[PDB]
RNA sequence: CGCAGGUCGCAGUGGCAAGGGGGACCUGACUGUUUAACAAAAACAUAGGUCCCCGCGAGCCCGUAAGGGUGUGUACGGGGGC
RNA sequence: CCGGUCCUAAGGCGGGGCCUAAUAGGCACCCGCCGAAAGGGAAACGGGUUAAUAUUCCCGUGCCGCGGGGGUAGGUUCUGC
């Protein structure tokens, strides 16, 4: 498993990604891109998981919460 | 004239074993093995390494080289010395030779 | 500074043109101060969190790097509670 | 002459530059007029000042003693492989030229 | 004085160590600019601490702060341009642990 | 493996799991780093901790790399350059 | 059974075997060496009298000799008829000046060096007899011998002299020593066996014998064997 | 780690754990080894001393032989006695 | 992905050759191979499960070697910065 800082560059995973998985803290949410080689983990802020999520939705990512 | 012991010296670690004789062999040995020498190359004071019997090893310069099983230079080593390392009595005796 | 060969590397990699590898770079950049700076906090060396803090804070305004702010903003949150606790056993 | 002696006089009088990496540094950017190596410098130095001395126009003069031996000479607790005279001052050092 | 303005040196360190170049400038007593032209040596122009060259006994005539082609058209003067090309190679084998304690 | 294991080939870690086990992991050791051919000292750049082979390991941008150090590499080639 | 000991170290048993794989190699001259080389290392060969020295030629051919004293790691030396008489250099014996202290000497040209070879000692150029290629050489027993002018020698005194005059204060010190050697470490007096074990053993006061001819069987030939005389009689002869 | 004070027992290293000491002679210097199953020693070994055979195509030893050990060695060495 | 398996050690075996009345006896030589479940040495961990196996089954998360497809850097007289 691998963790990305970034939101532009996790995108790039996120976006190629079987399913994204969804766990979310007060402060912070935690997308997990599942690919075939490696889970993906990104920590963003609430309001930019929102964001995030229904761009992957919009691409036909499947989003599940775990 | 030792650190702790007045005549047995380095032969200090037997104890009383090995008999009076044996020890002061040591000891009379074992007092130029482990002093000071000076190095054939740099020339300086300092206690050589032996890395083994015959090969010792000057900490300042590096010169690493071929002397005594326990000193840096025999007696009859000293009078057949390579002279690439006699340059100082070289240039000595030229100079007392030219002014 | 603790992460200044990435800025160099960051620097270089954009005036080469390689895009991908400036943001490679730019993610280590990120990785080497939150990575650091977290360790630090854990271990409760508040003073050495606190230089690499401001560092972040200086390079996320140069690279205007966002991902940094909110990073940095939850590792003082965290400084606070631990400072907070220990003025109160004190 | 006695080395030491004007040496001394070198050194207080005129400007005299103490050490190999300072003499290549001399010999390489400044106009050193002698350069002064110990009998007992290891091959690679003396082979560099050789070049260098060569490639500048400098004398070489081989001191006849260690360099433990030259430090002395020059009234120095240490040792000194190779020293550069840019500045003869008051002594006649230059007469070990020829 | 050695490394001056037109006296070819090898470069002794860095990813350049080996490629001959010239001296063009002078900086301070520890650097000067050197450029042994990039598409004929490979060494790009810039400062170089003198530590890290050994002068060659080859020099040519040129001004100061000579420019590429200036240096260009000088080596061919002289006649060093294929010079100019050959990379020094070491001789590994010869090196013991007292040369460079 | 378990005379294996009494050797002191492999280092003995022991390590707390999440099932809350304390277990022994038996690890190998770091392989040795390149030296230099002439001073036997480790090079720069190259003295990474490895722990197994096949590791491809990049040498430093220099002419003969991860052969010789740099001091060795200057002093060769001054010598050649005069000769 | 009956066999003495003597007669057991003959069968090459690993007890009185060499354990030469302790070392890097034979310390000998290879056949074709020529022209300068460098002096790469110095080293300690388990089992072995002296320091030994490798040194590699230009052309890339490496070999171990026994270091001179005052050899150096870095130096150079120089191989064949044309090499100054300079320690560490290895010279054609007929080109070696008379007085000159040799070491490693060979007796016949190819045979790797045979003679003078333990730490400390030295062979002496005596005189030069060239109409016949032959070279006088001292040896450091004393004796003086022909050896083939075209043969090799080092010139020095072999490293490492002095060892022997330190006593190896222990019975532990000369085993470790043992262990390096091909020894049998240690040894059991003749008269301290039974008769069955050794010629001495036996009797109610146990005695050494007398010595025995040179035509003696093995098993016999044990003690004094041929011996020109025995005790400070013989050494005043001797002189 | 120390100081001042108070205090109990027949007993305070309270159990546990835990040297009796000294004088002299003979003998082997010492540590070590030994009769698996009646002997542990003053016996063997030992460092040290000394003598002998030997310059290596040697000396000594093994093998029917081919050959081998010492020897990847070389008198500051190998072997053999005391 | 745990060990063997691979490697060589002290050493050993076989063919050739030499020796032998002869061999199933000897081996200095040439060639090959064997020789370590404590040496060297590719890569897996946690949780759960069974009456009885568990780094082997199941779940999750990986690694190594070999091979291939796509993208990319790079290359396409000549060289990466
Ligand atoms: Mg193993
Ligand atoms: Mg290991
Ligand atoms: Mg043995
Ligand atoms: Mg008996
Ligand atoms: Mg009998
Ligand atoms: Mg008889
Ligand atoms: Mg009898
Ligand atoms: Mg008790
Ligand atoms: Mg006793
Ligand atoms: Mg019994
Ligand atoms: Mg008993
Ligand atoms: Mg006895
Ligand atoms: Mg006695
Ligand atoms: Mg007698
Ligand atoms: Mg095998
Ligand atoms: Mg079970
Ligand atoms: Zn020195």
């Amino acid at each position: 498993p691998k963790e990305i800082f970034l939101v532009e560059l996790w995108k790039k995973y996120g976006e190629k990604a079987q399913v994204v998985r969804v766990k979310r803290y007060e402060d912070f949410v935690k997308l997990k891109a599942r690919l075939s080689g490696y889970l993906y983990t990104i920590r963003v802020p609430p309001d930019k998981a929102e964001q995030l999520i229904s761009e992957l939705k919009a691409k036909n990512v499947k989003v599940e919460e775990v | 004239p030792f650190s702790h012991t007045k005549i047995v010296g380095p032969a200090g670690r037997y104890g009383a074993r090995y008999g009076m004789g044996i020890r002061r062999k040591v000891t009379t040995i074992e007092v130029k093995q482990r002093g000071k020498h000076r190095c054939p190359s740099c020339r300086s004071l300092v206690r050589l390494e032996r890395l083994a019997f015959g090969i010792w090893h000057c900490p300042k310069c590096g010169h690493t080289f071929a002397g005594g099983a326990y000193v840096p230079q025999t007696i009859l080593g000293k009078t057949i010395a390579p002279e690439e390392l006699k340059g100082v009595e070289a240039e000595k005796a030229k100079w007392k030779e030219a002014a | 500074p603790l992460c200044s060969k990435w800025e160099s590397l960051i620097t270089w990699a954009e005036k080469g043109g390689n895009s991908y590898k400036a943001l490679e770079f730019r993610e280590k950049l990120v990785e080497c101060i939150v990575y650091t700076a977290t360790e630090k906090v854990k271990k409760k060396k508040l003073d050495e969190a606190e230089e690499l803090l401001k560092y972040g804070k200086e390079v996320a305004k140069k690279f205007n790097i966002e991902e940094l702010n909110f990073h940095i903003a939850l590792l003082e949150k965290e400084i606070s509670k631990i400072r907070q606790r220990r003025a109160q056993a004190q | 002459i006695d080395i030491g002696r004007e040496l001394q006089v070198a050194i207080n009088t005129g400007k005299v530059i103490i050490g190999l990496r300072e003499t290549k540094k001399s010999l390489l950017t400044g106009a050193p007029k002698l350069v002064i190596i110990a009998a007992n410098a290891p091959r690679w130095a003396r082979e560099d000042i050789e070049y260098y001395a060569k490639l500048a126009g400098v004398p070489i003069f081989t001191f006849p003693g260690s360099s433990i031996e030259l430090g002395a000479a020059a009234k120095r607790p240490h040792k000194i492989m190779a020293l550069a005279v840019v500045d003869p001052g008051q002594s006649e050092i230059l007469k070990l030229v020829e | 004085k050695v490394i001056d303005v037109g006296r070819v040196v090898v470069k002794v360190l860095g990813r350049e160590a080996g490629r001959k170049a010239v001296v063009v400038d002078i900086v301070d007593e520890n650097y000067v600019v050197i450029t042994g032209p990039k598409s004929l040596s490979g060494v790009r122009r810039r400062r170089v601490n003198i530590n890290h060259i050994e002068p060659t006994d080859k020099k040519i005539e040129i001004k100061k702060g000579a420019s590429d082609e200036e240096v260009l058209k000088a080596l061919e003067a002289a006649g060093l341009v294929e010079y100019m090309k050959e990379r020094v190679k070491p001789k590994l084998f010869e090196i013991t642990p007292a040369d460079v304690k | 493996p378990r005379p294996a294991y009494r050797s002191r080939s492999l280092r003995r870690v022991k390590v707390k799991t999440p099932g809350g086990r304390t277990v022994v992991h038996y690890e190998k050791r770091a392989k040795g780093v390149p030296k230099c051919a002439v001073t036997g000292q480790p090079l720069g750049g190259m003295n990474s901790k490895v722990y197994r082979f096949g590791i491809s390991t990049r040498a430093p941008s220099r002419p003969y790399g991860g052969v010789v150090s740099h001091k060795v590499l200057a002093r060769a080639i001054r010598y050649a350059v005069r000769r | 059974g009956k066999r003495i000991l003597v007669q057991r170290r003959g069968r090459g048993g690993s007890q009185f075997r060499s354990p030469s794989w302790k070392r890097d190699g034979p310390v000998r001259y290879p056949p074709n060496i020529s022209g300068r080389g460098i002096v790469v290392e110095i080293l300690h060969e388990p089992g072995l009298n002296a320091p030994v020295a490798k040194i590699r030629m230009e052309n890339g051919v490496e070999f171990f000799n026994y270091a001179a004293e005052g050899l150096y790691v870095g130096q150079v030396i120089q191989v064949g008829p044309d090499a100054p008489p300079a320690v560490g250099n290895v010279l054609p014996l007929g080109k070696i000046p008379e007085g000159t202290m040799v070491f490693n000497v060979e007796k016949r040209f190819g045979d790797g060096g045979k003679f003078a070879r333990s730490g400390g000692t030295y062979a002496l150029v005596i005189g030069q007899r060239p109409e016949e290629n032959k070279t006088i050489v001292r040896l450091p027993s004393g004796r003086v011998i022909e050896v083939d002018a075209r043969g090799r020698a080092t010139i020095g005194i072999v490293a490492g002299g002095g060892r022997v005059e330190k006593p190896f204060v222990k019975a532990g010190k000369k085993y470790h020593r043992a262990r390096a050697k091909s020894w049998k470490y240690p040894t059991v007096r003749g008269k301290a066996m039974s008769p069955y074990a050794h010629p001495h053993g036996g009797g109610s006061h146990q005695k050494g014998g007398t010595p025995v001819p040179k035509t003696a069987p093995p098993g016999q030939k044990v003690g004094f064997i041929g011996s020109r005389c025995t005790g400070r009689g013989c050494v005043r002869a001797r002189a």
